[PDB]
């Protein structure tokens, strides 16, 4: 109200109403969802287009050969996080000839985020993150946050309509985790908890989006064609 | 007052939401992409007779492979032209290739968002850029101030835009040739400008893989303007 | 741009066929005076890895900083910071290896010969060099400065290439790093008797043995050895 | 430093900043631009609510930007100097690097380019000033005449006219200049400039300058006397 | 007064067939006159069915290759997994060594791959950044020892045809893959026999549309 | 470059430049025009090191040309040489100096007169009735001591200055080319064609 | 954060004025009156010091007239704190000018420097303005002898006669009808205590109440003298023009 | 090297030999030494390779975008003072560029030379190079603006086959282009070995050497 004019003003109660608008930003965005099992780490996103004669946005990007994202709000803010953690990723390659740890991929962006919500002038980054690696403790997924928190899980989802593939996953929890060593039964299974998000609209061949990372697998997505066959 | 980055509780920039109101009173721009080209064109809107409308330039050229149009606050475009063109250019120097139509559009679309409190404020102004490249083949993008980009098969921006795109919706498909291109954005120009359409107040262009991309004369225009009335009044 | 003051002589270092061993005197030199006799020059980085140092020693102190806080930043917000996300002497290498380039980039180098040797976490065996020039370099024998000349030839002659390493033991190794150094404490005028050595296995892990000494030293024939020619008495 | 953003877009999609400054141009005196055949002519308003004034010493209306190119405008005086001088400092910058003068349009553009970055900088403000930029490029004989605004759009005229009253003088050249046959002497041209002026200056004494800039860098200035002489034919032909 | 420059020794070749390509180089690393490694690879896959080699001082060799292979994942980041052209490759190196125009990197460069057309391709570059497109190419410590034998024997120079004696020169037949893997293998016989600094070992990658292959030569030891 | 020499006479300034640029061996050029009008009424010859001399001309050009447009106003030889001076001052303790050694000859239009100012590459300068640079004075101001007079005509100084070059001719180990020779009076500047 | 206080000085108004000048301007018209009169034969400075006290040391007090260099002078109109952090610039630019050029400075060059570092107040920084009107009386060998004024917003312009701060309306009615082209020093001294002693708010025009200066070619042969006026010779030329 | 440029009548000749050296070493038997700026743009290459190649090719991304501002060619006077520019920005930094650019334009066919020191120069004739003073001999007696096009081009062959006779430093091959109004020709790769029998009898020059 009086206290959501920038993103250094906590109001009465000890909120921060700029962080929660960008927060806002993310509900708005077209939903994603992201699931692991042991071996294997798959991200499922559903793109969105402007109209019929548009190309649907693309919502996945990738970050290194064992870790990529996918996005939710404002996809100039993911361009410039995603171009973070490449240059991260990046650096730990080249200095120390080491994969970065996907938990430590985490709390770089958490920290990124962080100093946009404590200082005058700038503002908070307006898009949330699913992020997916496998690394040497096995496959990982992250959920990330612009208010800077960062959370690993089983599976999750973010965007409009993601409380039912939120729900999904949660029943699903015990069968999808033992999918292991079957990259296209851990899809089917992405496929399906992101078929609860949608509503009029169902899953064409230039409206989704796939991406999987896993044991012997780089970080690949999918498009076009490609996705016919989950269809 | 209130900060130049600033969200609203929708979760929208406001800058950014109030610089597209300023694009939606600017001039018509039209495109439409085929497997034969992609054409560009323009409304010009002469504020008086006297200003001399081939001084009007609304459609500009990047590169020999790429073009761009566009409508809005038309002064802010100079210098994202100028970054297209240095861009485009730098690229053929470190590579020696032709830039990527996405590529340079995305090169456009990263200065979108450096504003705060860097620039004082968005653009306001709208781009179409069209090109060719071997990869993608023919393309037609709009880049906005938001810093997003969607390719288009047809799109117009502007004034005009919500009924011409209406327009396009149906009329677009697959298969259309260069000279029915032509045709479709002068009869959609013609359609949703204030003053009557002639080679004087609007402008074609298109990219070519062949001969690249150009401006067309008032003199080929004038003969398209007039193939045009012909075949509307064949039935 | 500096010169070299305080410094350390050769380090030597061989792979077996378990491991890999590293090894290098307790001197600290001032030019032709041997001032400093209590330096240790292998500094171990974990249970997996032995860095050896050779040439200027407050260089050296420098580096061994660095590696001490390079273990304290890696345990930063890492639960696996002891096990599958502990430090590699591949990681280790490579973050000297940059340090040394750059210095040298900037004219203003860090004045040593460096090896380091250790066993991944697959069980396979490192030893790679890198030196003030960020020059690197790996092979089944290593050794710096005059270890170079005549350390190499004798451990070469265990291990000529890398299809003799799984024939060669732990006891066989250590007896020819050992015998290295006694031939070193002969030839080198920097060098001394006492010295350190290390032994990285992959299934005993670290051995980091102190206060070794050479011993069997030949110097019985002297006594014979008259005059410089034509002297007989 | 001062970063503020001044300049900013409005839920309606105006920069009031920009539009404001509009309002001080037309506050400033009128000017017009003439193009005939073979020449331009650049006539300016003189207010004279403002005499006991030196007319030797006091700033010219138009000024020389280079030898054939002059720059008129209209708007707060001060601001005007800021836009001519950089101007100018471009015009010899463009000779050292490229050994060719500027061409009137490239000049336009440069000045252009100067008022639409004082729109979208942190800490300053618009230029409340429009300019009229003429004259000849480099062995070519045909006129050019261009105009420039805060915003920093550009464009180039047959005939226009900026500051007070310039809906009225805008107005008599919309009717009375012809394009498939402009004014094809000096005379005619600065006949219609004054005949133009005349319909908004209220005394044709020293209220009118007038600049006559031809090819090949011939840039002369009319004096009072030469000036009053049109005054007097106009009117002449005029009680018929 | 420290001497940031060094001499690791080496020597590499790279020969264009008309569909294929390799690059050569000796597995020796030395400083002055001692050995350090017999087996440290020089020539490397760099991705985009090119391969590299920046041979004479290893520290800035690494470091260039090191940067190139990074530009190279960055071009498929920046432009949509786009294949990077051998001759867009070679451009790109121009640059990463004129950074360093007044602090060169001291490598002699390779590059080899096939061209848009399929044909075989081989850059070659100077310390600074001079490049430019040949046919064939010795670099490094013996270069001088095998380019005029492969100016005589892969572009048949100073050979004429006999009978004619000087009025008809040898036409430019084009080698297969066997014909220049056998003069590449008698180029480093020879150059180790003759030089000092070469030696140990000889790894070869040859480059097809089917991908990067290895081959592997013993050479002499002392 | 080589050979600049200047004479100031009654109603004019007569500058003479050498033609001749040569790089290594070669001599590249045998018609080159070592000088730059600053204004209508001032002329700069100018001669140094390879590059910086133009650029260096150039700059002065390019300030007056400048400080012409802002005033419309000619400054006087005596404004333009202290101007040029300055920058060679401010040059000299430079990170790396331009090495340009330069005679401005200008008609001063309010006081009716012709002036020479002799300058070098320190900031040094010096108003004579005729001048040189580099090795060219110790040939010429000899001939120029003896014959030299105020009230010279500027046919009479042309005449001398022809003696001044057909010594420099003799005696001089290098080839210059000949000279390009410039006269500066009350109607401007314009070159002698045939010399 | 800090922009909440920032009272925005360089903007425009929905009319296109500059509220700051302006508001500059409103203070400018509450001081002292400073007129300046340019004769044939040189220039007048005559300005009138604001509600003064008997116990200020009026000798060696200075609030009105100062001296540019030899050649040129000025009167200020607004507040002297302000004033002279300008005349110091401008008294350093002419200096600059005669170490560059070696001759000195132009009058209209001088005056439009000051002007443009006014005109950048109005543009750039978020700092208030000068509070100052200056009128210009100086001589060079181009235009020979010069008026000029400027004000807050940076604009400078040329006069034969012209006044500044409080009462201008008034005091150029006056100027405007009794001056003429062909009139000399000793008339235009005259004109100027004239138009001040009509135009003052106080009961009667004293030495004590005025600075007064003279910019003359009244020196021996071709040069100008630069003439500040003291307490007993402002007292003196009231008596001979028959004010007192 | 050896490189040469000529105004003429019908445009101008620009001529170039192709070795390169490293000591006593010939590095390269074929070089190009023209970079081809733009259809009407061309650039000679002398001295160090690296300077010549980056800093010409940095002049025409730099004339390309001139174009594209202007939607105009780059004069040739315009295009050789953006090049002297550069020089000027490194000057006494250690570069070693020695070249001609030639081209037509409005004023007609241009030539200017520019070196590293900032120098430029504009005529009607230039050569660069370790062998330019034997080029200039050739040059200096056979040129006259009358030639035709046949004639010139064999002047330029010619004289640079002098040079590559007698300098140690020049040879390999000769390059051959013509500019005209509608652009620069190419006119091929001459091989010095063969050419120099081939004029040696058909001309009976070079009497001295035996063949
Ligand atoms: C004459 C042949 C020799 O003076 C001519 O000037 C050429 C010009 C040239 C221009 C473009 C391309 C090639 C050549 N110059 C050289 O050959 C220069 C001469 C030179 C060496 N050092 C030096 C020179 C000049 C001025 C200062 C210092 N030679 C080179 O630049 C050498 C270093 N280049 C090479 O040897 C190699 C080149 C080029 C090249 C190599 C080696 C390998 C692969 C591609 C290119
Ligand atoms: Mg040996
Ligand atoms: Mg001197």
């Amino acid at each position: 109200n009086n206290y959501d004019g920038d993103t250094v003003t906590f109001s009465p109660t000890g909120r921060l109403f700029q962080v929660e608008y960008a927060l806002e930003a993310i509900k708005q965005g077209s939903v994603t969802v992201g699931l692991r099992s042991n071996t294997h780490a798959v991200l499922v996103a559903l793109k969105r287009n402007a109209d019929e004669l548009s190309s649907y946005q693309k919502k996945i990007i990738k970050c290194d050969e064992h870790m990529g994202l996918s996005l939710a709000g404002l996809a100039p803010d993911a361009r410039v996080l995603s171009n973070y953690l490449r240059q991260q990723c990046n650096y730990s390659s080249l200095v120390f000839n080491r994969k970065l740890a996907v938990e430590r991929a985490g709390h770089l962006l958490c920290d990124k985020a962080q100093k946009n919500t404590q200082s005058y002038g700038g503002r908070p980054y307006g898009v949330g993150l699913l992020i997916i690696g496998y690394d040497k403790s096995g496959a990982h997924l992250l959920e990330f946050q612009p208010s800077g928190n960062v959370t690993e899980l089983y599976g999750t989802a973010i965007g409009a309509r993601s409380q039912g593939a939120k729900t999904y996953l949660e029943r699903t929890l015990d069968t999808f985790i033992k999918i292991d060593g079957n990259p296209d039964e851990l899809i089917k299974a992405g496929v399906e908890a992101i078929s609860q998000s949608l509503r009029d609209e169902s899953l064409t061949v230039d409206n989704l989006s796939i991406a999987i990372v896993g044991k012997d697998t780089p970080f690949t997505i999918y498009d076009g064609e490609a996705v016919a066959k989950y269809i | 007052d209130r900060g130049v980055s600033t969200f609203s509780p929708e979760g929208r920039l406001f800058q950014v939401e109030y610089s597209l109101e300023a694009i939606k009173l600017g001039s018509t721009a039209i495109g439409i992409a085929t497997k034969e080209g992609v054409v560009l064109g323009v409304e010009k809107r002469a504020t008086s007779p006297l200003l001399e409308s081939d001084s009007i330039e609304k459609i500009v050229e990047i590169d020999r492979h790429i073009g761009c149009a566009m409508s809005g606050l038309t002064a802010d475009a100079r210098s994202m032209i100028e970054h297209a063109r240095t861009a485009a250019v730098t690229h053929n120097l470190y590579y020696d290739e032709d830039i990527n139509v996405e590529s340079l559009t995305q090169s456009v679309c990263d200065l979108a968002l450096r504003f705060g409190e860097l620039m004082s404020r968005p653009f306001g102004v709208a781009l179409l850029i069209a090109g060719h490249d071997a990869d993608d083949g023919y393309q037609l993008f709009h880049a906005e101030p938001s810093g997003t980009f969607y390719r288009y098969n047809a799109k117009a921006i502007g004034s005009g835009s919500e009924g011409a795109q209406a327009e396009l919706l149906n009329e677009w498909h697959s298969s259309l040739t260069l000279k029915e291109a032509e045709l479709l954005v002068l009869k959609i120009l013609k359609q949703v400008m204030e003053e009557k359409l002639d080679e004087n107040n609007a402008q074609l262009s298109c990219i070519t893989k062949q001969d690249g991309f150009k401006i067309y004369d008032n003199e080929k225009t004038a003969e398209l303007i007039k193939e045009l009335k012909e075949k509307e009044a064949a039935e | 741009t500096q010169q070299p003051i305080v410094t350390g002589t050769s380090v030597i270092s061989m792979k077996y066929d378990n491991g890999v061993i590293i090894a290098a005197d307790n001197l600290g030199s001032y030019g032709s005076l041997l001032r400093f006799n209590g330096v240790e020059r292998l500094i171990p980085v974990g249970d997996n890895t032995v860095v050896g140092i050779s040439g200027d020693i407050s260089d050296m102190q420098h580096i061994e900083r660095l590696l001490k806080d390079l273990v304290t930043e890696n345990a930063y917000d890492n639960p696996l910071a002891d096990a599958e996300e502990a430090l590699e002497p591949s990681y280790i290498f490579e973050y000297l290896a940059t340090v040394m380039y750059q210095r040298r980039s900037k004219m203003n180098p860090l004045w040593n010969a460096i090896i380091v040797a250790g066993v991944q976490s697959n069980g396979d065996q490192f030893l790679r060099y890198v030196n003030l020039l960020g020059v690197t370099y790996s092979s089944p024998t290593l050794a710096t400065g005059f270890g170079a000349h005549m350390a190499n030839p004798l451990l070469r002659k265990v291990v000529d290439r890398e299809s003799d390493i799984p024939k060669t033991t732990v006891q066989v190794a250590e007896e020819a790093i050992v015998n290295a150094m006694r031939v070193l404490y002969y030839r080198d005028a920097r060098s001394s008797r006492n010295f350190s050595l290390a032994i990285i296995d992959k299934n005993t892990g670290l051995t980091f043995k102190k206060n070794l000494q050479v011993e069997n030293m030949k110097w019985d024939f002297a006594k014979d050895i008259k005059g410089y020619g034509t002297q007989k008495i | 430093g001062y970063d503020r953003a001044l300049s900013i877009f409005s839920p309606d999609g105006h920069i009031f900043q920009v539009e404001y400054a509009l309002e001080a141009v037309k506050r400033g005196t009128c000017a017009v631009g003439v193009k005939g055949k073979n020449c331009v002519v650049l006539g300016c308003e003189r207010r004279s609510t403002l005499k006991l004034q030196d007319t030797r010493i006091t700033p010219s209306k138009v000024s020389k930007i280079d030898s054939h190119v002059v720059l008129s405008f209209s708007g707060l005086n001060a601001d005007s100097r800021i836009l001519i001088e950089k101007a100018r400092v471009e015009a010899q910058s463009h000779r050292l690097t490229l050994e060719d003068p500027v061409t009137v349009e490239y000049l336009t553009r440069y000045v252009a380019g100067v008022q639409q970055r004082y729109t979208q900088s942190g800490g300053v403000r618009p230029f409340g000033v429009s300019t009229l930029i003429a004259g000849f490029d480099p062995r070519d004989d045909e006129p050019k005449l261009y105009q420039t605004e805060p915003s920093g759009i550009y464009s180039s005229w047959s005939a226009q006219t900026i500051g007070r009253n310039s809906k009225t003088v805008r107005e008599f050249l919309e009717k009375n200049y012809d394009r498939k046959e402009p004014p094809a002497t000096v005379e005619e041209c600065v006949k219609l400039t004054v005949r133009s002026l005349l319909e908004v200056v209220q005394t044709g004494a020293k209220n009118i300058e007038i600049t006559v800039v031809k090819p090949d860098s011939d840039i002369v200035a009319l004096s009072s006397e030469e000036i009053n002489q049109y005054v007097t034919q106009i009117e002449q032909e005029k009680q018929e | 007064q420290f001497n940031p420059y060094g001499d690791n020794g080496g020597t590499i070749l790279g020969i264009a067939g008309e569909d294929f390509a390799v690059l050569a180089g000796d597995t020796r690393n030395i400083t002055d006159y001692s050995i350090n490694s017999r087996y440290e690879p020089k020539v490397f896959d760099c991705g985009d069915n090119i391969v590299m080699s920046a041979n004479g001082f290893a520290a800035d060799g690494d470091a260039l290759v090191k940067r190139f292979k990074n530009s190279v994942k960055w071009y498929h980041f920046d432009h949509n997994d786009k294949k990077l052209s051998i001759n867009s490759a070679a451009r790109n190196i121009q640059h990463l060594l004129y950074s360093r125009r007044f602090f060169p990197y001291y490598v002699y460069n390779i590059i080899a791959g096939l061209d848009e057309d399929g044909k075989g391709a081989v850059y070659s570059f100077d310390p600074v950044g001079s490049y430019q497109r040949e046919q064939c190419r010795a670099g490094g410590a013996a270069a001088s020892l095998i380019m005029p034998f492969l100016d005589n024997q892969v572009n048949f120079k100073n050979q004429y045809e006999p009978g004619t004696n000087g009025k008809v020169k040898k036409p430019l037949k084009y080698l297969s893959v066997e014909e220049v893997i056998k003069l590449v293998r008698d180029s480093f016989t020879s150059a180790t026999e003759r030089h000092i600094q070469v030696g140990d070992g000889l790894e070869i990658l040859i480059v097809t549309k089917d991908g990067v292959r290895k081959e592997f030569y013993e050479l002499k030891r002392d | 470059m080589d050979i600049i020499l200047g004479i100031r006479v009654q109603d004019s300034v007569i500058l003479a430049s050498s033609k001749a640029v040569t790089r290594g061996i070669s001599v590249l050029k045998d018609s080159d025009d070592k000088t730059r009008q600053l204004s209508p009424h001032t002329l700069m010859s100018f001669a140094g090191e390879a590059g910086d001399t133009v650029q260096f001309a150039e700059y002065i050009q390019a300030n007056i040309q400048l400080y012409s447009i802002r005033e419309d106003y000619e400054l006087s030889p005596q404004a333009v040489s202290s101007f040029v001076r300055q920058e060679l001052a401010k040059s000299i303790r430079s990170r790396r100096p331009y090495q340009v050694n330069v005679l401005i000859g200008g008609y001063d239009k309010k006081k009716n007169k012709p002036e020479l100012y002799q300058i070098d590459y320190l900031g040094t300068k010096v108003e004579l009735p005729y001048g040189a640079h580099g090795y060219s004075g110790f040939y010429t101001f000899s001939l120029l001591d003896h014959h030299y007079r105020p009230d010279m005509t500027t046919e009479e100084g042309l005449d001398l200055l022809k003696l001044c070059v057909q010594e420099l001719e003799k005696r001089m180990p290098m080839d210059f080319k000949g000279v390009i020779v410039k006269i500066v009076d009350k109607d401007g500047i314009r070159q002698v064609d045939d010399f | 954060g800090s922009r909440r206080y920032d009272s925005r000085t360089t903007i425009f108004s929905p009319e296109g004025r500059l509220y700051q000048v302006e508001y500059a301007l409103e203070s400018i018209s509450h001081a002292g009156t400073a007129i300046g009169i340019m004769a044939s034969d040189g220039i007048v400075l005559a300005a009138e010091r604001k509600v003064t006290s008997t116990l200020l040391e009026q000798d060696t007090s200075t609030e009105k007239l100062y001296k540019l260099n030899d050649k040129i002078a000025v009167a200020v109109a607004g507040l002297t704190a302000d004033a002279e952090i300008l005349i110091n610039t401008a008294r350093i630019h002419a200096q600059n000018y005669l170490k560059t050029y070696n001759e000195d400075i132009p009058v209209e060059i001088l005056v439009r420097r000051l002007s443009d570092i006014k005109q950048g107040y109005t543009q750039h920084g978020g700092l208030r303005p000068f509070g100052v009107s200056f009128i210009y009386a100086g001589y060079d060998d181009r235009y020979g002898y010069q008026l000029y004024t400027s004000n807050p917003s940076g604009n400078y312009t040329g006069w034969k006669a012209i006044s500044v701060g409080a009462n201008t309306s008034a005091a150029q009615t006056l100027l405007q009808m009794d001056y003429k082209d062909d009139m000399k020093v000793d008339d235009a001294i005259e004109l100027a205590l004239k138009t001040l002693s009509k135009t003052t708010d106080s009961s009667a025009l004293t030495y004590d109440r005025l600075e007064f200066a003279t910019i003359r070619k009244g020196a021996n042969d071709g040069e100008v003298y630069q003439k500040i006026f003291k307490p007993q010779e402002i007292k003196d030329i009231l008596v001979k023009t028959g004010i007192t | 090297t050896t490189t040469l440029a000529f105004k003429f009548q019908h445009g101008v000749i620009a001529a170039v030999d192709s070795r390169a050296s490293a000591g006593s070493y010939i590095s390269a038997l074929r070089m190009n030494k023209v970079i081809e700026i733009n259809p009407y743009l061309l650039g000679t290459m002398s001295g160090c390779a690296a300077d010549c190649q980056y800093w010409e090719r940095l002049l025409a991304k730099e004339c390309r975008l001139y174009y594209l501002r202007n939607g105009e060619r780059i004069s040739v006077s315009a295009a050789s003072k953006l090049l002297s520019n550069m020089m000027c920005q490194y000057r006494g930094m250690g570069l070693s560029m020695g070249s001609m650019i030639c081209g037509w334009d409005k004023k007609g066919p241009g030539l200017y030379y520019v070196d590293e020191h900032g120098t430029r120069l504009s005529g009607n004739m230039f050569s660069t190079g370790s062998g330019n003073t034997y080029a200039y001999g050739v040059l200096d007696s056979n040129y006259k603006w009358d030639l035709s096009v046949e004639d010139a081009l064999y002047l330029g062959k010619r004289s640079i086959l002098a040079a590559a006779h007698r300098d140690a430093y020049s040879g390999g091959s000769v390059n051959l282009y013509h500019v005209t109004e509608d652009g620069w020709i190419y006119h091929g790769n001459h091989d010095v070995g063969e050419l120099f029998w081939k004029v040696k009898e058909e001309e009976g020059s070079f009497n001295n050497v035996i063949g």
